[PDB]
């Protein structure tokens, strides 16, 4: 279980791309841009 | 709506009212169509429900009360079209088309735009009333003429305030506790409950025919 | 792993600390080499570039890992502090045009 | 200007079949029974060509 | 006189029969489903110990309700009196509309037949039509469907066709043998479909305009009219019939479609036989409804332009036919029909339409054989090995028809045992394939094997990508399941899985002649080319291609055509469709001279 501390603390943001089985991950680029 | 164990359980005329709106030749309602009168056998009749101010009409749309042919029977909106059309005819050989219906006459219903007849249906444990094309007589019964009607008197079917008191107190029952056994007490009050809906009352004779006349 | 990805389509995390700027990259639960450091005061937008090969091309799962603080707690301040994944109506996909 | 180019060898080809209609129209009008005016055409059509 | 009947025959609803009464009544479909089992059962067809001693009701309540929906047809208004708006047909309309529902029509146009069967004998056990469904029955329904309900909107339009007709029409195909030719089956299913089913589909016509996103089937009707067309029983007023049915229908499709049917024509047209009229016409009033298609290099704004493979066989259609011509004898007609047609043809083909050197190798000599019909060949593939660099493919792909097998016993309920009753359901094989024996491999290894030489016949170049080689470095149960919800196959790559997936129906084809040969004959409703199936009969092929050319992709082995282009002189002015049309000309017109000299 995550500290409940560190996590109202912390500054670090998450998110995730599930690229779809059988979609080409040689032409999928995932980051960030301004 | 039950009227036979009236005197075991009042029927709800209130709903069960229907007035004569128009009543024109067949080819007249064509023209009309396509563009204080004594009822005559064969013509076709408009009916307003007297609560709703709509109009009985074939619905075009059938419960499935196990007759694939029939149509509901319900109200609608408009007088437009031939839907809320029914035609009135003679049930035995004493009438004629072209006579003059009587208060006392059966009749059957054929609505113009689906040459139904206005049915009873037994299909279900219930009894339904739908559009088939099996035949029931119907007793059309006087229940009030406007014409005949005075202002100012009591008539059956009214619903009214009984003014006890100096003009000031109403015969009404207590307000909205949430509670219905605490509502179902009767007394009497004043004050803003006069032009409040839970201090009228509905004056029911106990008549099925004529139960709109003049209360002596 | 190469090649055999229908046991699960790629999963790959994007983790932004903003107190230091790195930006990491986590693939099918392994950090990857690969990393920023951008300037104070940097706004990113949440990005994916992808050419259709496929039906469904991909997604925007907006759920969390251990230790890390969720997209929407630091896209909206008045969920600043919520632990709990949330997608606003606010949030939405653009593209460029 | 949309394409089309018929090469130098296809125009050959067109003035010597033209040339060659020619020469079988050359006094067989009676020959070819009613259909001398199916050559003219040709020869007219293609002439224009 | 229609409005008097219908009114009279709605007040008495007793003259409906037992099942269109009104209560209780099963409908009409469902009536027609009494009396098809009535037909077959001998205690309530018969007086219980031909028509005029043993009639039979079987086929008289069909015959009723048949003639009950003539009349409720027949009475219907003419449609002007709808168009302009006439209160009282629309409401008799309406009344007959609401008598007979829509889907209690469609599903008895839907109603299969019985078809005659052959011996071992030879002779033709063709089954009484004085007892069972009659073609005549289904009628009826076709007429109801014009006059009261109306055919007016394309879903419905192809909806209908798929579940009634195509069904109808391909039991028509069997019957176009030399034996059933002359069946009563025959001379009823044609009067049939030659005046109330395909006149229908003269009139919806134009509702077969937009309808590009259905291939399978519009290019299926064309091949189960067109091969049923060159029957022999077939009258002289039917043959004109289904002549104009199929101009109609041709006249408003996009030219991709016409492919498969042009695929057929370009070798039966060269013949130039009294068949080939029809043909001919269909060819020309294509060829001038759609020429930019073919001419212009853009092509209608909408429908396109050419692929390069109609462009092709135009090409030598145009060429057989003209050589054909200059080696057939003079008759009036054929020349009248036929230079219209070379003309069209001509003028639809580029001038300068790029003769390409790559001519199209193994051109199709199976199905369209004339007597038999179906010759199937698919390439001999024992000669070729597979190699053991690609066992290791086999057996991966094994492991993933393990993995489909396994997915449907986890939906089916099989229970862990140590024996195989096929009774109580258990099976011993929830193990993984590792664990499976060689022989219960080789129900997957056989046809992995079979498939990879269908593909290796060809010459099929199969190179393994370096993630297949990394997949070779890669080297109380958790299971998984392959998840493809999201591959797709290039364009190319797809057409050249329609011909492999028709290679796979010819061998299925193949093996369904043998055991018909077992069978003495009769051909099946589904035994016809891969060009005549639907779509939905079209299922197994697609699946058998789809998931093996998807999952060699996703193992890392890539293949290509049968081998590489041989040459291309591109810069050859001496290759347009110009420079041997103009040769071809000037031969003939200086033999012509050499004649004319003499």
């Amino acid at each position: 279980r995550d500290d409940y501390d560190f996590l109202m603390q912390t500054s670090t943001y998450y998110y995730s791309v599930r690229i779809f089985p059988g979609q080409e991950p040689a032409n999928v680029w995932v980051g960030w841009i301004t | 709506e039950s009227t036979s164990n009236s005197k075991n359980v009042p029927p709800d005329l209130s709903i069960c009212t229907f007035v004569l709106e128009q009543s024109l030749s067949v080819r007249a309602l064509q023209e009309m169509l396509a563009n204080h009168r004594t009822l005559l056998y064969g013509h076709a009749i408009l009916l307003r429900h007297s609560y709703s101010g709509m109009y009985l009409c074939c619905l075009s749309t059938s419960r499935s009360s196990t007759d694939k042919l029939a149509f509901d029977v319900g109200l609608q909106e408009d007088t437009t079209g031939e839907a809320c059309w029914w035609t009135i005819h003679p049930a035995s050989k004493q009438r004629s088309e072209g006579e003059k219906v009587r208060v006392g006459d059966d009749l059957i219903l054929v609505s113009v735009s689906s040459e139904r007849y206005l049915h009873l249906s037994y299909g279900n444990g219930s009894l339904h009333v739908d559009a088939a094309f099996q035949q029931t007589l119907w007793s059309v019964a006087p229940i009030s003429s406007g014409s005949e009607a005075a202002q100012g008197y009591l008539i059956g079917g009214d619903v009214l305030r009984l003014l006890h008191g100096h003009m000031d107190e109403c015969l009404t029952v207590p307000s909205g506790e949430h509670g219905e056994e605490q509502r179902r007490t009767v007394h009497y009050e004043g004050g803003a409950v006069s032009v409040h809906a839970r201090s009228l009352w509905r004056l029911e004779t106990l008549r099925v025919a004529w139960s709109g006349s003049h209360i002596r | 792993p190469g090649q055999g990805r229908n046991n699960n389509g790629l999963e790959i995390g994007c983790v932004v600390d903003a107190a230091s700027g790195l930006l990491t990259f986590i693939a099918n639960g392994k950090e990857l080499s690969t990393y920023y450091q951008v300037e104070p005061s940097t706004k990113l937008f949440p990005a994916v570039f992808a050419q259709a090969t496929s039906p469904n091309v991909f997604q925007f799962e907006l759920g969390r890992i251990k230790n890390v603080m969720p997209l929407s707690a630091g896209l909206f301040k008045s969920e600043h502090k919520n632990p709990v994944p949330q997608c606003p109506p606010r949030l939405h996909v653009q593209f460029l045009s | 200007c949309s394409g089309g180019h018929a090469s130098n060898k296809e125009k050959e080809m067109v003035t010597s079949l033209f040339c060659k209609l020619g020469v079988l129209v050359r006094h067989r009008i009676s020959l070819f029974g009613n259909d001398a005016t199916s050559i003219v055409n040709c020869l007219h059509i293609l002439g224009q060509t | 006189n229609a409005n008097v009947v219908v009114r009279l025959l709605i007040r008495r609803p007793e003259c409906f029969g037992p099942a269109l009464r009104g209560e209780g009544g099963n409908g009409l479909l469902a009536a027609m489903e009494e009396a098809i089992k009535i037909a077959e059962d001998p205690s309530r067809d018969g007086p219980s110990p031909e028509e005029d001693d043993t009639i039979h009701m079987g086929n008289a309540i069909m015959t009723f309700y048949s003639a009950l929906i003539d009349l409720l047809g027949r009475c219907a208004p003419e449609m002007h009196l709808i168009h302009a708006g006439k209160g009282e047909a629309i409401r008799i309309r309406s009344i007959l509309r609401s008598l007979i529902p829509l889907g209690d029509l469609v599903g008895v146009i839907s109603i299969a037949f019985q078809m005659p069967t052959i011996a071992k004998d030879g002779n033709v056990v063709e089954p009484d039509m004085s007892a069972g469904f009659c073609p005549d029955h289904k009628a009826a329904m076709v007429l109801f469907l014009d006059r009261v309900y109306g055919i007016e909107v394309q879903d419905f339009l192809l909806h209908l066709l798929e579940v009634g007709f195509l069904p109808d029409l391909r039991a028509a195909a069997s019957l176009d043998t030399a034996a059933l030719s002359a069946t009563d089956m025959a001379l009823a299913l044609n009067r049939y479909l030659c005046t109330a089913v395909l006149p229908l589909l003269t009139r919806c016509a134009p509702l077969f305009a937009g309808t590009e996103h259905h291939a399978s089937l519009i290019d299926s009707l064309l091949h189960t009219v067109y091969r049923l067309s060159k029957g022999c029983s077939l009258t002289k007023a039917q043959r004109d019939s289904i002549e104009v049915c199929l101009l109609s229908i041709c006249g408003q499709l996009r030219p991709s479609m016409m492919q498969h049917l042009l695929r057929r024509l370009v070798f039966d047209v060269p013949l130039l036989n009294e068949h080939a009229k029809m043909p001919l016409k269909l060819l020309t009033n294509h060829y001038e409804r759609c020429w930019k298609y073919y001419c212009l290099p853009g092509g209608w704004g909408n429908f396109g332009a050419a692929s390069e493979e109609e462009l092709h066989l135009s090409r030598k259609l145009f060429w057989g036919i003209f050589d054909a011509l200059s080696q057939k004898k003079y008759e009036q007609e054929l020349f009248k029909l036929a230079l219209p047609c070379l003309s069209a043809v001509a003028g639809a083909l580029p001038p300068d339409y790029m003769e390409s050197n790559y001519v199209s190798m193994m051109e199709k000599q199976s199905s369209m054989d004339s007597e038999g019909n179906f010759n199937p060949q698919p390439v001999d593939t024992s000669n070729i090995t597979i190699p053991e660099k690609l066992e290791y493919f086999i057996n991966k792909y094994a492991e993933h028809s393990h993995d489909k097998w396994s997915m449907d016993k986890l939906a089916n309920g099989w229970i862990y045992g140590e024996i195989y009753s096929d009774s109580s359901k258990v099976q011993p094989l929830m193990k993984p394939y590792k664990l499976l024996s060689e022989k219960e491999k080789e129900i997957y290894r056989w046809p992995i094997k079979e498939s990879l030489k269908t593909m290796l016949a060809w010459g099929w170049r199969i190179e393994r990508t370096r993630e297949g080689d990394s997949m070779a470095l890669y080297n109380g149960y958790s299971p998984r399941a392959i998840d493809m919800s999201n591959v797709t196959l290039s364009r190319d790559l797809h057409a050249m899985a329609e011909m492999m997936a028709e290679n796979y129906h010819n061998i299925w084809a193949k093996k369904k002649k043998m055991e018909l040969e077992s069978k003495g004959g009769g051909n099946h409703p589904l035994l016809v080319p891969y060009d005549t199936l639907t779509a939905k009969e079209k299922a197994k092929d697609r699946e058998k291609a789809q998931d093996i050319l998807k999952f060699l992709q996703i193992n890392g082995y890539a293949v290509s055509r049968g081998f590489k282009d041989l040459e291309l002189d591109t810069p050859s002015i001496e290759k347009r469709f110009a420079y041997s049309f103009l040769q071809q000309l000037i031969r003939y017109v200086d033999e012509a001279h050499q004649y004319i000299l003499e």
